[PDB]
C-alpha cells in the first residue's frame, strides 16, 4: 500500500549534474515530509536533505549545503533532488524516507517507510572490459587436503560483474570476494575455489567472466604447475 | 504516703486528656456544621474517641481507692472494667494503624462510608473488641480483684501475646507502611524536580535567545528549548492527584505543550531561513504561551504535594510519640512476664502508666498543630 | 550538532543469546531515539520508533530503554534472521537528524586455523606489464586476521589491498584475500616473496613463501 521508489541514479563525473526523483504511492506527499538519506558504500547512514511541501521549508546538511536543491511536486506527488558540483565522496546509495508532521504519533514514527535506494557513483573513469588472469596452483599440492585455484579480474569501471565456474557446475567452496576500488579508479576482484588434490587434469576447471556494461564475455582455463 | 504523688498525678493527667480531647472533638463538629467536613476528619475524631475511652476506663478507675481493692462491686463489674481497659488499649494501638493504612491508600493506591465512621475504623474497633474477649476469662472477682491464670506459664502466652498483637505487630506494620509511603513521596518529588528543571532550562534558553545576536546561538537555544519541552510533556501526574487522562491535562497540559513545541518549530524554521528577528519574536510569543498555560499547573502541583507531605508528617509524628510513650510499658510488662527474675520491683509502674497516658493527652495537640483550620477553630 | 555514538562496533553472538547495544547522545534528546535494522543490500527497517516503544510488525523479541541520555536496544532471543546491522537515530528535529556508527551482529563459532595459500603473478601479467601476488586465508571464523607481506624478507606496506568475503551461512566463516600489486620493473628487481598471518586460530604465526 505505502511505497517509495527512487530513480535517476547512475554514473557521472566530478563536477557534473544529476537529478534524483522519489515517487510515493499510498499516501500524500503534502501530509508527510520527505527526507533524502545517503549511505556511502560500506559506511553508516548519513542524513542529506529534507523537504516539507506543506510549508515549502527545505533543509540540507552542511557537507552538501549550497550544491543540492530539493523540491517537490504535489500534482505528480514526487520529490526531486538536483545534485550539482558532485565529487568523489558523493558516491552512495540514496534512500528516501517519510516522516510525519509534529502533532501526535506521526512525528514519533521517524522514517517509518524508506525506499529501496538508488546508487550514485562519481568518478572520472569510463567503461572498460575486465581482464582475466589465472592463478595457477602450487607446483604440487601434495599436502593432505584440497588445493586452491582461481582467477583475477581487473580494470573494469562499472561495479557489476558475473563470475562462474564450469558454466555454474562448480559450486563447492567457491568464494568471490567483494570488488575493491584501486587507486587507478577501476575495480578489481578475485574468484577462488577449493578442489580435491587427488587429481587436477581429470577434473579440469575453467572460469567464465561476463560483464554486461561492456558486453564482455571471456573464458579461461587453468593448468597445473 | 507516696500516694500523695501517685493519685494526684493521675488526677491532673486525667483532666488534661479529657479537656484536650473534648475541645478537639468540638472543633470537628463545628467544621462539620460549617460545610468543611473532610475525609481525614473522621479518623482523627475516632482516634480522639479512643483516647477518651482510655481515660474513662484506665486513669479514672485507677484514680479510685487504688482501683484494685474492695468496694468495687460484684465480679461482673470488675470483669467489665478490665474488658473495657483492654479494648481501650487495643483501640488506641489500632486507630493509628488505620490512619497509616489510610495514608498509604491515599498515597499509593487511590480508590460506603458515613460522616462519623468508615470501613477501616470500624474494622479496628471490631478487632479491638473481639481480641479482648480473653480478658473476661482471665479476670474475675478473685478473693481486691485480681486475676489468676493457668499455673503452667500463664503470662508467657497471655502477656507476650498481648505485647505481640498490640505493640509489636501494629508498630511493625505502621513502620512498613511509613517506609513505603515515604518511598512513594520521594518518587513524587524527583518527578516534580525534573519538571521544574525543564521549566528552568526553557526560561534560561528563552533569555539566551532574547540576548543572542547570531543565528547559531539562537538555533542552539531553540533546540535546547525543544528538547526540554518534549521531556516535560512526558511527565504524568503522580498518584497523589487526579487520573492522568482528564480535561485538566489531556486538554490543557499536553495540548499546551503541543502548541509550545509547534511555536518552537516555527521559530526554528525562521532561524534556519535566516531571519533572527522573527525567531526572537516567536520566542517572545513562546514565553507568553508557556506562562499562560503551564505556570498555574506547576504551581498547583507544587501545593498538593505539600499538603500530602504535611499530613504524612503528622501521621509520622503521631506514630513516633505513641511508640515513645507506650514502649516502656509493654517492655516492662513483657520483662516481668517472660523473665523468671520478675520479682525485683520498685513500683515504677505508676510512671509507665502516666507516660502511656501522655500519648493519649498529646495526640489532640499534635493534630491541632498540623492543621491550620483546626488550630484556628481551637482559638 | 547532536552526535550519537554506539560503543559496540560489532557483537558476536549465537542463536538464543541475549544481546544489548548501547548508544549515547551529546545533548539530551527527549526519548527521540529510534532503532533501525539493515540487512545487506536492503533499506533499513524501523524497529523501535521511540526510546522504548515497539513498532508495528516487529516481534516483542526487541526492546528499548532509556536512562537520561543512555539508550539501549536489547534482543532477548537471537534468531537466524536477527543477524544484521543496527543503527541508532536521534530525530529531535527535521534538520537535526543524526545516525549512529552501526553495530553488526553475526553468528558465533570456534576458531578454525585458516589455511594460507599464495598465488604468484601469472606470466600474462608480466607480458602486459604488471604483477599481482595474492594471498588467501579461508575458513576462519574470528576476525582480526592480520596479514603482512614481505618482499625479499622486508616488510611492505601501503600497496597491499585486502578484501574479506561476507560470513557465509553454510559454515559461518570468513575468507580474506590480499593482493600486493607491483609494477613489472619493481617486480623483477626482487627475488623472493612471502606472506605472514598472525590469526588467533593458529597457535603460532604462519608464513608462506614463493621463489621467483
Ligand atoms: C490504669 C492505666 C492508665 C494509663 C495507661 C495504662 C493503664 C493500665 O494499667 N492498663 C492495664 C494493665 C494490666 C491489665 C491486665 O490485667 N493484664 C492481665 C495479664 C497480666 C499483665 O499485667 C498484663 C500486661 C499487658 Cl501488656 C496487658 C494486660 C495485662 C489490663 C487489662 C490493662
Amino acid at each position: 500500500e505505502v511505497q517509495l521508489v527512487e530513480s535517476g541514479g547512475g554514473l557521472v563525473q566530478p563536477g557534473g549534474s544529476l537529478r534524483l526523483s522519489c515517487a510515493a504511492s499510498g499516501f500524500n506527499v503534502v501530509d508527510f515530509s520527505l527526507h533524502w538519506v545517503r549511505q556511502a558504500p560500506g559506511k553508516g547512514l548519513e542524513w542529506v536533505a529534507y523537504i516539507s511541501s506543506s510549508s515549502g521549508s527545505t533543509s540540507y546538511a552542511d557537507s552538501v549545503k549550497g550544491r543540492f536543491t530539493i523540491s517537490a511536486d504535489t500534482s505528480k506527488n514526487t520529490a526531486y533532488l538536483q545534485m550539482n558540483s558532485l565529487r568523489a565522496e558523493d558516491t552512495a546509495v540514496y534512500y528516501c524516507a517519510r516522516w510525519g508532521y509534529w502533532p501526535g504519533e506521526p512525528w514519533w514514527k521517524a522514517f517509518d517507510y524508506w525506499g529501496q535506494g538508488t546508487l550514485v557513483t562519481v568518478s572520472s573513469a569510463s567503461t572498460k572490459g575486465p581482464s582475466v588472469f589465472p592463478l595457477a596452483p602450487s607446483s604440487k599440492s601434495t599436502s593432505g587436503g584440497t588445493a586452491a585455484l582461481g582467477c583475477l579480474v581487473k580494470d573494469y569501471f562499472p561495479e557489476p560483474v558475473t563470475v562462474s565456474w564450469n558454466s555454474g557446475a562448480l559450486t563447492s567452496g567457491v568464494h568471490t570476494f567483494p570488488a575493491v576500488l584501486q587507486s587507478s579508479g577501476l575495480y578489481s576482484l578475485s574468484s577462488v575455489v577449493t578442489v580435491p588434490s587427488s587429481s587436477l587434469g581429470t577434473q579440469t576447471y575453467i572460469c567464465n567472466v561476463n560483464h554486461k556494461p561492456s558486453n564482455t564475455k571471456v573464458d579461461k582455463k587453468v593448468e597445473p604447475k | 504516703l507516696l500516694a500523695r504523688a501517685e493519685l494526684a498525678l493521675l488526677s491532673i493527667v486525667f483532666v488534661a486528656v479529657a479537656l484536650s480531647n473534648g475541645l478537639v472533638l468540638a472543633a470537628l463538629a463545628r467544621r462539620g456544621r460549617r460545610g468543611h467536613w473532610a475525609p481525614i476528619h473522621v479518623f482523627i475524631g475516632h482516634l480522639c474517641l479512643a483516647d477518651l475511652a482510655v481515660a474513662l476506663f484506665q486513669v479514672l478507675p485507677q484514680l479510685a481507692w487504688k482501683a484494685t481493692d474492695r468496694f468495687r462491686g460484684p465480679d461482673a463489674l470488675c470483669r467489665a472494667v478490665k474488658y473495657l481497659q483492654m479494648v481501650g488499649m487495643y483501640a488506641s494501638s489500632y486507630m493509628i494503624l488505620a490512619m497509616t493504612l489510610d495514608r498509604h491508600r491515599a498515597i499509593c493506591r487511590p480508590m460506603g462510608s458515613g460522616a462519623h465512621w468508615n470501613r477501616p475504623v470500624l474494622v479496628a474497633w471490631a478487632f479491638s473488641l473481639l481480641l479482648s474477649l480473653p480478658q473476661l476469662f482471665i479476670f474475675a472477682q478473685r478473693n481486691d480483684c485480681w486475676a489468676c491464670f493457668a499455673e503452667p506459664w500463664g503470662r508467657r502466652t497471655y502477656v507476650t501475646w498481648i505485647a505481640l498483637m498490640v505493640f509489636v505487630a501494629p508498630t511493625l506494620g505502621i513502620a512498613a507502611c511509613q517506609v513505603l509511603i515515604f518511598r512513594e513521596i520521594h518518587a513524587a518529588r524527583r518527578q516534580l524536580a525534573d519538571l521544574e528543571d525543564n521549566w528552568e532550562t526553557l526560561n534560561d534558553n528563552l533569555k539566551v535567545i532574547e540576548k543572542a545576536d547570531n543565528a547559531a546561538q539562537v538555533k542552539d537555544a531553540l533546540t535546547k528549548m525543544r528538547a526540554a519541552a518534549l521531556d516535560a510533556q512526558k511527565a504524568t501526574p503522580p498518584k497523589l492527584e487526579d487520573k492522568s487522562p482528564d480535561s485538566p491535562e489531556m486538554k490543557d497540559f499536553r495540548h499546551g505543550f503541543d502548541i509550545l513545541v509547534g511555536q518552537i518549530d516555527d521559530a526554528l524554521k525562521l532561524a534556519n531561513e535566516g531571519k533572527v528577528k522573527e525567531a526572537q519574536a516567536a520566542a517572545e510569543q513562546l514565553k507568553t504561551t508557556r506562562n499562560a498555560y503551564i505556570q498555574k499547573y506547576l504551581e498547583r502541583a507544587r501545593s498538593t504535594l505539600a499538603a500530602v507531605a504535611k499530613t504524612v508528617r503528622m501521621t509520622l509524628v503521631i506514630v513516633v510519640v505513641y511508640v515513645l510513650c507506650w514502649a516502656p510499658f509493654f517492655l516492662v510488662q513483657l520483662w516481668a512476664a517472660w523473665d523468671p527474675e520478675a520479682p525485683l520491683e520498685g513500683a515504677p509502674f505508676v510512671l509507665l502508666m502516666l507516660l502511656a497516658s501522655l500519648n493519649s493527652c498529646t495526640n489532640p495537640w499534635i493534630y491541632a498543630s498540623f492543621s491550620s483550620s483546626v488550630s484556628s477553630e481551637l482559638r | 550538532d547532536i552526535q550519537m555514538t554506539q560503543s559496540p562496533s560489532s557483537l558476536s553472538a549465537s542463536v538464543g543469546d541475549r544481546v544489548t547495544i548501547t548508544c549515547r547522545a551529546s545533548q539530551s534528546v527527549s526519548s527521540a531515539v529510534a532503532w533501525y535494522q539493515q540487512k545487506p543490500g536492503k533499506a533499513p527497517k524501523l524497529l523501535i520508533y521511540s526510546a522504548s516503544s515497539l513498532y508495528s510488525g516487529v516481534p516483542s523479541r526487541f526492546s528499548g530503554s532509556r536512562s537520561g541520555t543512555d539508550f539501549t536496544l536489547t534482543i532477548s532471543s537471537l534468531q537466524p534472521e536477527d543477524f544484521a546491522t543496527y543503527y541508532c537515530q536521534q530525530y529531535l528535529y527535521y534538520s537535526l537528524v543524526t545516525f549512529g556508527q552501526g553495530t553488526k551482529v553475526e553468528i558465533k563459532r570456534t576458531v578454525a586455523a585458516p589455511s594460507v595459500f599464495i598465488f604468484p603473478p601469472s606470466d600474462s601479467q608480466l607480458k602486459s606489464g604488471t604483477a599481482s601476488v595474492v594471498c588467501l586465508l579461508n575458513n576462519f571464523y574470528p576476525r582480526e586476521a592480520k596479514v603482512q607481506w614481505k618482499v625479499d624478507n622486508a616488510l611492505q606496506s601501503g600497496n597491499s589491498q585486502e578484501s574479506v568475503t561476507e560470513q557465509d551461512s553454510k559454515d559461518s566463516t570468513y575468507s580474506l584475500s590480499s593482493t600486493l600489486t607491483l609494477s613489472k620493473a619493481d617486480y623483477e628487481k626482487h627475488k623472493v616473496y612471502a606472506c605472514e598471518v598472525t590469526h588467533q586460530g593458529l597457535s603460532s604465526p604462519v608464513t608462506k613463501s614463493f621463489n621467483r
